[PDB]
RNA sequence: UUUUAAGAACUAGAUACUAACACAAAUAGUAAAU
RNA sequence: ACGAAUCUCUUUGCCUUUUGGCUUAGAUCAAGUGUAGUAUCUGUUCUUUUCA
């Protein structure tokens, strides 16, 4: 396959072509943007693929399967305060679903981090949230 | 008249242009907006969010209960819930009424003769011919029971 | 302002003649909301009756609202209690699934309902007099964990 | 390739562009006055 | 290709008479030579 | 000028505003140059304002006669309905 | 010889591989990336800069 | 920083206003305050339909209808003078029919804040 | 409306110096040089008797995400090209700032209406053999110099400076990281 | 909602062997300047974190694929043209 | 650390698809016929 | 003893490459020949290990 920069540039552009097509028709099939973002990733370029994501959120935010695998995308990648923002923006934007939350948790259990941890329950539990929650907590 | 034809051999044409409804170009519409007018019903009367899939399925599911209804098959579908079937039998009532309505309507623009266009005739005696024969099944059913 | 509450799609609305507020129905539960700030407001107590196609208010703050079940559900406005539910005797050769609501209005003067319905037929609801105490009341006030 | 869609164009899609300037028939004027009810 | 060949019985008849339908004292029609040749026709007769 | 610039290069108006094809042309070639109701009845407009002060210009010349003159242009006036072919675009015309 | 970008189609066509197609800055935001940055470039020239002479 | 993490959402959003007290009062607004914002409106809207007419080609659309720099702090003054077209030659020499694509960006969210087991029998 | 009102951008300097100026309006001009999009441009002559008319080449959208004079195209504040400041604005913190700006055709058109402003912005013959030529050097430096003590073919690739004159008259005059040698047959 | 307090409950446990495993083998700053934080975090368990998820996702990716192989291998009965209809077909198998 | 193709030669036609190529000489994608 | 982690298998759960529109079922349904190009359907006979 792949020689020197030259033909990997063409691998590149005839990949992106084709699926922005496939992206132009169908704005919908989430499936579609998350493998696209892979891809991307798969490219080593990160810049790209934090945009693909964004858009990705602009056509449906209420699909979390796209946030947590745009918050694994920074992770895997070893670099955290963008997965940490995106945690803050993730459930600012949707305090009702658990998996966030707890998803933020385990991102600061495995940091050690406490200080969050005891005021990110302070937050999760001021909303009167649920018993799972509190017992959790 | 020229006035336009030269602003757009600058400007170029519009991009948009919505159009319009028209004689032609009827059906499809009244069919796509039925269409996405079952899905708002039949996508609130589940339960949270599962769709796509559940949706698309569900529309296939319209289709093949009309071209039922019109060879007059009674569509039971084995098992699926009661509400849903609920909805695909209030729509296709209403389509039907739509159609048998409209049969009525332009055979008698015919009989009269007054500018009924070509293929309408041969539809409309399509329309008829299905109309007569459920008349028919049910004149005997009714005989039995 | 946005409101979003509301979990699906949010299919009809109203404005309090009066009030300054919106009455939004929901699929299954129908809040009010208040204009200039996009307050809440209040929430009534409506178990799953939904799909609610319509809403309607009026000058005597009761509130309307039509089921696709069939089932008419009327209001207090300012509480939430619900005090009146009703079958529309769906109709002659009819099926089951037409009997639905899809529209309401009240006249200028408050005491009559008109509603469609997909049976092909409009229907006037009138507003009964005897009512006071007598043995009018409805279904008596126990407000619950919303 | 022949799909039920799924979707209808939103209406800003268009609004963002540029407009055009042709002149439709259906435009001219006509009725140019309102009537008021006492 | 079969609705074609229904025309070609056809056409004869209008040239076995041209000379009326094709004629001088037409109402309206604009005229124009033919080609080459030296035949004026008034408005257009495609067949023939 | 407003041909040309639809880069149709092939049709020839002459003297006359008669429209012509040089070259025997390819079917795209014809749907590119189908032209409108507009510039062909304004194609035709043209024509009866060049018959008219045609058969003046002639007058002028000496090569005719003030009775001939006047005799032309009435003839024109009346055969419109075969000298141009105006008709075929605004057909309402046919009540001139 | 350099390859050919297979010409255009309709005047404004675009040529994804040449830039950022609609750019969606991730966010701003409280905690300070920005550092991040520099690891991430680093190993972006890096692997381009290896491609070129071992070849993937 | 117990504000600054989950800043936005806050209990008092969720938490119904006539549920204390019934009665809570909200007025209809007034007189003078109805015509003014019908005021400011009504003009911004004849400011809208006279360019629209004032554009576009009927000569005759028109007829249904400053120094203005100070730049800088205005510092040599200045005069804002309209060139009288050549009526022939289009006017708007730029414009044209083109398309765009925006970027639908915003600063803020909007916390969307709603309230499997007997149910896929039925669904 | 609006396009009128965010107002021309203007530098106050290359604007010319006369008391009075008048400049015309023209509601839909030109499109940007940058964003192709059409706006109002201005003309106006620098000074009444001028021969050369100034017209602005930009949006204002366009002009302000980069802060510049939309005549000059120069920055607002410090009458320097974008790719200056910001280059010196790279160094001093160390490395960034940059302005990576639009191919393509509605990458650059899209691009144009977020606000975000941009990196510059956020803030704001007798042949003679002479050698041990230096890298960095140019000829108009060198035979600069010579004329500024008082022609020339060098070869930068093989650091030999060839060279010659048009009469020895400038030989003397020429002697009365060079290697002399007085050289011809 | 259960699922993921389970998941939640899962990677706690997992967590505990983690850490409790590296005893067995064995702050937050802000800027006046403007309002980003900053923490300070060791290279370490970021690394420890990454590689757990990238085992998750190999481990779940061959369980998925095992799957393949095996469930594609094994129904032999209804008709096939081709791999969606012994897919889909299957569906039809889960129904009833 | 991977890996086994039964190998080679001979022979005929039979069902198909097709081709603006060939039986006073000519037909095409709005319509077709006792 | 029990607890936990790892590998492997089974079952449930999740559905993983898991039917995308409308009109008179949208309409019609076999009448040839010569040569030529390509597709591919049978049989016959001999023979089953390795290194420089
Ligand atoms: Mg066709
Ligand atoms: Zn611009
Ligand atoms: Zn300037």
């Amino acid at each position: 396959d792949i020689l020197d920069l030259e033909e990997l540039r063409e691998y590149q552009r005839r990949k992106r072509t084709e699926y922005e097509g496939y992206l132009k028709r169908n704005r919908l099939d989430m499936g579609q943007w998350i493998r696209y973002a892979q891809f991307e990733i798969e490219q080593h370029d990160m810049r790209r693929a934090r945009s693909i994501f964004e858009r990705a959120l602009l056509v449906d935010s209420s699909f979390i399967p796209l946030w947590i695998r745009y918050i694994d995308a920074e992770l895997k990648v070893k670099c955290i305060n963008h997965a940490r923002n995106l945690m803050n923006r993730a459930i600012s934007t949707l305090p009702r679903v658990d998996k966030l939350w707890y998803k933020y948790l385990i991102v600061e259990e495995s940091l050690n981090n406490v200080e969050i941890v005891r005021s990110l329950y302070t937050k999760w539990c001021s909303l009167e949230p649920g018993v799972n929650a509190w017992n959790s907590f | 008249y020229i006035g336009n034809l030269i602003t757009r051999q600058f400007e170029g044409r519009s991009n948009e242009i919505v159009k319009t409804t028209t004689k032609q170009r009827l059906d499809a519409y009244y069919d796509l907006e039925l269409r996405n007018s079952v899905m708002d019903d039949i996508l609130e009367m589940m339960p949270e969010s599962i769709r796509q899939k559940k949706a698309r399925t569900i529309l296939q599911h319209l289709s093949e209960a009309w071209r039922c209804w019109k060879a007059n098959i009674p569509w039971d579908v084995p098992g699926m819930p009661a509400p849903i079937k609920k909805i695909i039998e209030r729509y296709i009532k209403s389509k039907a009424d739509a159609w048998v309505s409209a049969a009525h309507y332009n055979r008698e623009r015919i009989k009269r003769g007054a500018h009924v266009e070509k293929t309408m005739v041969k539809k409309n005696l399509g329309r008829l011919t299905r109309l007569w024969i459920k008349n028919e099944q049910e004149r005997q059913r009714q005989i039995q029971k | 302002k946005v409101l979003t509450h509301h979990k699906r799609s949010v299919r009809a609305t109203a404005l309090h003649p009066k009030e300054f507020s919106v009455a939004s129905a929901c699929t299954d539960d129908i809040r009010s909301w208040g204009l200039a700030e996009g307050s809440l407001l209040t929430n009534f107590e409506s178990e799953k009756t939904g799909i609610i196609n319509t809403l309607s208010i009026n000058q005597d703050d009761v509130l309307f609202a039509g089921g696709d079940n069939g089932v008419l559900s009327f209001y207090d406005y300012k509480s939430g209690h619900k005090y009146q539910s009703l079958a529309t005797r769906e109709m002659v050769g009819s099926l089951e699934g037409e009997r639905s609501v899809l529209c309401s209005t009240f006249d200028k003067t408050g005491l009559r309902l008109i509603t469609g319905e997909a049976d092909k037929s409009i229907k006037i609801w009138k507003q009964d007099e005897t009512a006071t105490k007598e043995s009018e009341p409805g279904l008596a006030w126990n407000p619950n964990l919303s | 390739s022949h799909r039920p869609q799924l979707e209808a164009r939103s209406g800003a899609k268009a609004a963002a562009y540029t407009p055009t300037g042709i002149e439709h028939a259906r435009l001219l004027p006509g009725h140019t006055t309102l009537k008021y009810r006492k | 290709q079969r609705t074609g060949l229904s025309q070609i019985p056809n056409r004869r008849f209008t040239l076995w008479w041209s000379p009326t339908i094709n004629r001088a004292n037409v109402y309206v029609g604009f005229l124009v030579q033919l080609d080459l040749t030296g035949i004026f026709l008034h408005g257009k007769i495609p067949t023939l | 000028l407003l041909i040309h610039r639809k880069g149709l290069t092939y049709l020839h108006l002459d003297y006359n505003f008669n429209l012509k094809p040089t070259k025997t042309l390819t079917t795209k070639e014809r749907k590119k140059s189908r032209l409108g109701n507009s510039f062909h009845l304004m194609r035709e407009l043209l024509k009866m304002m060049k018959l008219i002060v045609d058969t003046h210009v002639q007058f002028r010349l000496g090569n005719v006669d003030a009775f001939q003159l006047a005799d032309g242009i009435h003839y024109i006036l009346n055969h419109i309905g075969q000298l141009t072919g105006i008709y075929r675009y605004k057909y309402k015309v046919m009540h001139q | 010889v350099a390859i050919k970008k297979p010409k255009k189609k309709y005047g404004t066509d675009i040529d994804y591989n040449e830039d950022i197609v609609y750019e969606q800055a991730p966010m701003p935001g409280i905690y300070d990336t920005s550092t991040e940055d520099r690891q991430i470039k680093k190993k972006f020239e890096q692997f381009e800069r290896k491609v070129n002479r071992k070849g993937l | 920083l117990t504000d600054q993490i989950a800043k936005n959402v806050k209990l008092d959003d969720f938490i119904p206003k006539r549920q204390s007290n019934f009665e809570l009062s909200v007025p209809l607004p007034t007189k003078a305050e109805i015509q003014e914002c019908t005021a400011r409106t009504k003009s911004y809207i004849q400011r809208l339909v006279n360019a629209k007419l004032a554009n576009s080609n009927n000569r005759a659309s028109s007829r249904y209808v400053a120094p203005a720099n100070l730049l800088l702090n205005n510092s040599h003054h200045i005069e804002v003078v309209s060139k009288q077209m050549d009526p022939l030659l289009p006017r708007f020499v730029g414009k044209k029919a083109r398309k765009v694509v925006a970027p639908t960006e915003n600063d803020e969210v909007v916390p969307v804040l709603h309230m499997g087991e007997a149910d896929p029998n039925e669904w | 409306d609006e396009i009128n009102e965010p107002p021309p951008n203007i530098c106050e300097q290359c604007l010319g110096d006369e008391a009075n100026i008048r400049m015309t309006k023209i509601p839909q001009g030109s499109e940007c040089k940058i964003c192709t999009l059409p706006f109002t441009l201005y003309h106006f002559k620098t000074s009444k008797r001028s021969n050369n008319i100034i017209k602005t080449l930009i949006c204002v959208r366009c002009a302000t995400q980069r802060n510049i004079c939309q005549c000059c195209m120069l920055d607002s504040r410090w009458h320097i090209p974008i790719q200056l400041r910001d280059h010196l604005i790279s160094l001093v913190n160390e490395e960034n700032v940059m302005t990576e700006e639009a191919k393509n055709d509605m990458m650059k058109r899209f691009l144009s209406l977020k606000n975000v402003k941009l990196g510059g912005a956020q803030i704001t013959t007798k042949s003679f053999f002479l050698y041990n030529i230096d890298a960095s050097i140019p000829e108009w430096k060198i035979t600069d110099t010579v004329s500024q003590l008082l022609s020339l073919i060098v070869n930068h690739k093989a650091k030999c400076g060839g060279l010659r004159f048009q009469s020895s008259e400038l030989g003397e005059r020429f002697v009365s990281i060079f290697i002399i040698p007085w050289s011809s047959g | 909602d259960q699922l993921a307090k389970l998941s939640y409950e899962k990677t706690l446990r997992n967590l505990a062997t983690q850490t409790q495993n590296s005893s067995k083998q064995d702050k937050v700053q802000k800027d006046t300047k403007t309002g980003k934080i900053t923490i300070a975090d060791d290279d370490k368990l970021v690394n420890k974190l990454a590689v757990s998820l990238q085992s998750e996702s190999k481990k779940r990716y061959e369980a998925r694929k095992r799957q393949m192989q095996n469930a594609k291998t094994l129904y032999g009965v209804e008709s096939f043209i081709n791999d969606k209809n012994k897919q889909f077909n299957e569906k039809l198998s889960r129904e009833s």
